[PDB]
């Protein structure tokens, strides 16, 4: 998974 | 950084990398370098160096090498220890005639004791202790090296790695695949290197695990839920196993002293509840007598 | 082991205090908030359930991230990166086998590249000058749990949830010691599962008392009751397992009587 960015 | 080092000879050679003897030019200071080769698409820093770096940045101890600096370039990582002259292998290989004066062994071995009760004291375990990796210097003093296979250790215990110490110094309950080891497994370690220092061979120089058992069993008596409660429930015990019959400790190590025997007994002792701690080592009388000799050479 | 207990609960006792990170730092960092902290440190839980890495490892990436994080500045779209690179170092550190850094760059569904992690676990050494050996809550309750009469599992997952929740908010509890958020753990743990309390050898051994713990204890308190209304849910759903005798699904208790 992706956090902060897009 | 290197700049500052003019390399001399090479000495020895570890895991991921080869070890130097080495100058600064500015200070005079002699050392040891350990360079760590690390690339790139790699694993990154080998988790050998981690722990050996972090866990010695916490051991400033006379009995313990000194890590004096880390020297980490985007391409190369440099580990500079204090340099000592020789390892205790090396030496009995040179004390062959004269074998090792037994107040050098005392003094050795007090010293060893100090290092590991240090180590014990902030919660690292060593886990490699043998011969050649027990550093000697021109003064006397000995000093325990080499803290790659070393881990920080938790109170109480958690299962650790099973693959550990170098089988002739590995001690029972790993052998025999105990859930849990802790301190007792660098005693163990020690008192097999004591032994060493006296008879100047390897007290159990086995092959394989079983082998190494069997060796220790014919030595120290065949355990069972009297001498060590729960043995016959460990992973790795066996009904089959032989029962042999203990020897007496004055046939174990013929040189030694009652208080030699004495000591040596509570260091190979089965139980590791029950085996000597290194800190009450210190105390026992075997050292009342003791000093620092320095090497007869 | 009783013959180095003391030794080493005092050693850490000192060492905490050293590695302790910076209580306001997130006010000097210009593009992250303790929020975002708080999703980082919430996927690193579920990092750590996907790979079954120790609960140990969990919480020495976050002092890791903390303490990186007290002197170095940082994007929002680094955040991730700094808290891969922290799990890297950990898991090296602490597991048996850990997870690979392949396996590490494919979690962040390659946000980024192997080379950056790799090169973010560089800084971060160099950041923390290899002090890696750092002291847990864990470390700590592991301890505290000798003194129960007898053993409660219970208690003592209760307790470890309890502590790994104090991780996801830097507000309050950046402000207090391992040892401490230690304390409070067990205490309240024990009180909701056996309502005994904080027991008297451990105020023999830590100095602590109900007294010393009751600020930790009354924001951890809060934390407990707040608990399934918090918009990281990871740890819930972690100690809902049977691993951890399912102790999320016990009910807190509403009032401490302090």
């Amino acid at each position: 998974r992706n956090l902060f960015g897009p | 950084s290197m700049e500052n080092f003019q390399k001399v000879e090479k000495i020895g050679e570890g895991t991921y990398g080869v070890v130097y003897k080495a100058r600064n030019k500015l200070t005079g200071e002699v050392v040891a370098l350990k360079k760590i080769r690390l690339d790139t698409e790699t694993e990154g820093v080998p988790s050998t160096a981690i722990r050996e770096i972090s866990l010695l940045k916490e051991l400033n101890h006379p009995n313990i090498v000194k890590l004096l600096d880390v020297i980490h370039t985007e391409n190369k990582l440099y580990l500079v220890f204090e340099f000592l002259h020789q390892d205790l292998k090396k030496f009995m290989d040179a004390s062959a005639l004269t074998g090792i004066p037994l107040p050098l062994i005392k003094s050795y071995l007090f010293q060893l004791l100090q290092g590991l009760a240090f180590c014990h004291s902030h919660r690292v375990l060593h886990r490699d202790l043998k011969p050649q990796n027990l550093l000697i210097n021109t003064e006397g003093a000995i000093k325990l090296a080499d803290f790659g296979l070393a881990r920080a250790f938790g109170v109480p215990v958690r299962t650790y790695t099973h693959e550990v110490v170098t089988l002739w110094y590995r001690a029972p309950e790993i052998l025999l695949g105990c859930k849990y080891y802790s301190t007792a497994v660098d005693i163990w370690s020690l008192g097999c290197i004591f032994a060493e220092m006296v008879t100047r061979r390897a007290l159990f120089p086995g092959d394989s695990e079983i082998d190494q058992l069997f060796r220790i069993f014919r030595t120290l008596g065949t355990p069972d839920e009297v001498v060590w409660p729960g043995v016959t429930s460990m992973p790795d015990y066996k009904p089959s196993f032989p029962k042999w019959a203990r020897q007496d400790f004055s046939k174990v190590v013929p040189p030694l002293d009652e208080d030699g025997r004495s000591l040596l007994s509570q260091m190979l002792h089965y139980d590791p509840n029950k085996r000597i701690s290194a800190k009450a080592a210190l105390a026992h009388p075997f050292f009342q007598d003791v000093t620092k000799p320095v090497p007869h050479l | 082991v009783p013959d180095y207990h003391e030794d080493i609960h005092t050693y850490l006792r000192e060492m905490e205090v050293k590695c302790k990170p910076k209580v306001g730092y997130m006010k000097k960092q210009p593009d992250i908030t303790n929020s975002m902290r708080a999703i980082l440190v919430d996927w690193l839980v579920e990092v750590g359930e996907e790979y079954k890495l120790q609960n140990e490892t969990l919480h020495l990436a976050v002092n890791y991230i903390d303490r990186f994080l007290s002197s170095m500045s940082v994007l929002r779209g680094k955040l991730q990166l700094v808290g891969t690179a922290a799990m890297l170092l950990a898991s090296k550190f602490e597991e048996i086998y850990p997870p690979e850094v392949a396996e590490f760059v494919y979690i962040t569904d390659d946000t980024y590249t192997k080379k950056q992690v790799l090169r973010m676990e560089h800084l971060v050494l160099k950041v923390l000058t290899f002090d890696l050996a750092a002291p847990t809550v864990n470390q700590f309750l592991t301890q505290y749990f000798l003194h129960q009469q007898p053993a409660n599992c219970k208690v003592e997952s209760l307790a470890m949830f309890l502590g790994e929740l104090s991780l996801i908010d830097a507000d309050p509890y950046l402000k207090y010691l391992p040892s401490v958020i230690a304390g409070a753990a067990f205490h309240l743990a024990l009180y909701t599962v056996t309502g005994q309390s904080w027991p008297e050898s451990l105020i023999r051994k830590t100095g602590y008392t109900l007294e010393s713990l009751k600020p930790c204890l009354m924001d951890l308190h809060q934390t407990y009751l707040k608990a399934p209304q918090h918009a990281q849910q990871s740890i819930r759903e972690k100690y809902k397992n049977s691993k951890y005798h399912g102790v999320s699904l016990l009910n807190p208790p509403e009032t401490l009587n302090l």
